[PDB]
């Protein structure tokens, strides 16, 4: 590699170079930089409105929202600092952006501060067994923040109740709103309160003067389940700057390669994104974002 | 719902031949000034296609097997054909796809539907002030467990009854491959009396529906009108066909449009 004349000796494997033209190698221009282009982030699912909703269902009344067919950006929720506690199980927060999920269920409800510790795979306690429980394989995440500035009001708010007693422990992802009276012993009840007969639902005392530990916390539980159905919800996109008239390595959607991007007069059908030649090698492509 | 029409009469399934019909753009890949050989599900040329029609005493709404894919070619004056419903049982037992155009928008939803013996969308009391608005909904009584919902853009469709030759042509391709449901739609006017014209057509994609449900059968939904057992339906004709794995030579012009196809 010292000089071009030396390349002839190495290509011919001899120390003597005869008079003539010799090809010692084949030069190739390497890509200067990598190009990245994708479509917009528009038409998302309003995850912020889930926790932003004015009223949330009771621990027994918890609503289950089905989120699918959109793009999800989790960096805004983690970097917003609007959550009191954020933790995940089985999946890291930084890896959610690179993973596509088929179905995302966002749980909503309000529970006591000390009751948030009972939410996790294979937990116990009153709220976990008799209200809401997480299966051992639950891959989702947990989110909670102090609602004392909204839910709790002067005089107390009894609108949020819970199931104190149940004949057994609730199954994973099971919701029972039955108000039937709980029978402690063998004494018949028949819906009439009395000895060994109690009302299972109980209201959470909510006032701004209560301790921080018992302050109501609004919890949003996202259930990540990957089924045999196709995947839709995915993380955000990038769509970096574009460069033309230069050697670069470009990746467009699920297509990759190295070449020089130059705008031509060819017109691709609006229903046809990519072109191809007789050799099945794409000679041109359409910007996934701009047309 | 479950009440059959008064004048409905069954008819023997007559067949007719189609010329080039069933040719479509294979994929989003662009090609120009080249002859490509594509092997996919196609409608063979000169293949017998079923002959159906709907009038005020023969009303055809049979259930036909979907197989892998099917080809639909119909002509409309008053737009009698409402759409199609897809699924295995076509009932709430499982998920079923329903494509209906209500004259306002196009409704595409996958839910569990309550099956009716004679589904359709009826209208009544035209007289003066021709109306033609959505009144009675006979397709299903109730639905639930919806895994998909889609609505197109709003538009005003003319359902007014018309007489004479058929001024429109609508050719569709409905198929399901690898749990991904595809559609091809082409709308062009024609001057036609009966049967079909002789010519070539290039079908274009309509929407992308990554549903992935099993469809073994389908049924054609029609619109009924009266000036619901006694309601009638205007004169219309639609055709059904089955797609086979055939290879066509697709000739691409300088602009990329397919000029003609050749069945090997």
């Amino acid at each position: 590699a010292l000089d071009p004349l030396s390349e002839t000796k190495c290509t011919l494997k001899s120390f003597t170079v005869e008079k003539g033209i010799y090809q010692t190698s084949n030069f190739r221009v390497q890509p200067t930089e990598s190009i990245v282009r994708f479509p917009n982030i528009t038409n998302l699912c309003p995850f912020g409105e889930v926790f932003n909703a004015t009223r949330f269902a009771s621990v027994y009344a918890w609503n289950r929202k089905r989120i699918s067919n959109c793009v999800a950006d989790y960096s805004v929720l983690y970097n917003s600092a609007s959550f009191s506690t954020f933790k995940c199980y089985g999946v890291s927060p930084t890896k959610l952006n690179d993973l596509c999920f088929t179905n995302v269920y966002a749980d909503s409800f309000v529970i006591r501060g000390d009751e948030v510790r009972q939410i996790a795979p294979g937990q116990t306690g009153k709220i976990a067994d008799y209200n809401y429980k997480l299966p051992d394989d639950f891959t989702g995440c947990v989110i909670a923040w102090n609602s004392n500035n909204l839910d709790s009001k002067v005089g107390g708010n009894y609108n949020y109740r819970y199931r104190l007693f149940r004949k057994s422990n609730l199954k994973p992802f099971e919701r029972d709103i039955s108000t039937e009276i709980y029978q402690a012993g063998s004494t018949p009840c028949n819906g009439v309160q009395g000895f060994n007969c109690y009302f299972p639902l109980q209201s959470y005392g909510f006032q701004p003067t209560n301790g921080v530990g018992y302050q109501p916390y609004r919890v949003v539980v996202l259930s990540f389940e990957l089924l045999h159905a196709p995947a839709t919800v995915c993380g955000p996109k990038k769509s970096t700057n574009l460069v033309k008239n230069k050697c670069v390595n470009f990746n467009f959607n699920g297509l990759t390669g190295t070449g020089v991007l130059t705008e031509s007069n060819k017109k691709f059908l609006p229903f046809q994104q990519f072109g191809r030649d007789i050799a099945d090698t794409t000679d041109a492509v359409r910007d996934p974002q701009t047309l | 719902q479950c009440v059959n029409l008064t004048t409905r009469t069954q008819l023997p399934p007559a067949y007719t031949n189609s010329f080039t019909r069933g040719v479509y753009y294979p994929d989003k890949v662009f090609r120009s000034s080249v002859l490509h050989s594509t092997q996919d599900l196609f409608l063979p040329f000169f293949s017998n296609v079923t002959w159906f029609h709907a009038i005020h005493k023969r009303f055809d709404n049979p259930v036909l097997p979907f197989n892998d894919g099917v080809y639909f070619a119909s002509t409309e004056k008053s737009n009698i054909i409402r759409g199609w419903i897809f699924g295995t049982t076509l009932d709430s037992k499982t998920q079923s796809l329903l494509i209906v155009n209500n004259a306002t928008n196009v409704v595409i939803k996958v839910c569990e539907f309550q099956f009716c013996n004679d589904p359709f969308l009826d209208v009544y009391y035209h007289k003066n002030n021709k109306s033609w608005m959505k009144s009675e909904f006979r397709v299903y009584s109730s639905a639930n467990n919806c895994t998909f919902e889609y609505v197109s853009q709003p538009f005003l469709m003319d359902l007014e009854g018309k007489q004479g030759n058929f001024k429109n042509l609508r050719e569709f391709v409905f198929k399901n491959i690898d749990g991904y449901f595809k559609i091809y739609s082409k709308h062009t006017p024609i001057n036609l009396v009966r049967d079909l014209p002789q010519g070539f057509s290039a079908l274009e994609p309509l929407v992308d529906l990554p549903i992935g449900i099993n469809i073994t059968r389908f049924q054609t939904l029609l619109a009924l009108h009266r000036s619901s057992s006694g309601w009638t339906a205007g004169a219309a004709a639609y055709y059904v066909g089955y797609l086979q794995p055939r290879t066509f030579l697709l000739k691409y012009n300088e602009n990329g449009t397919i000029t003609d196809a050749v069945d090997c």
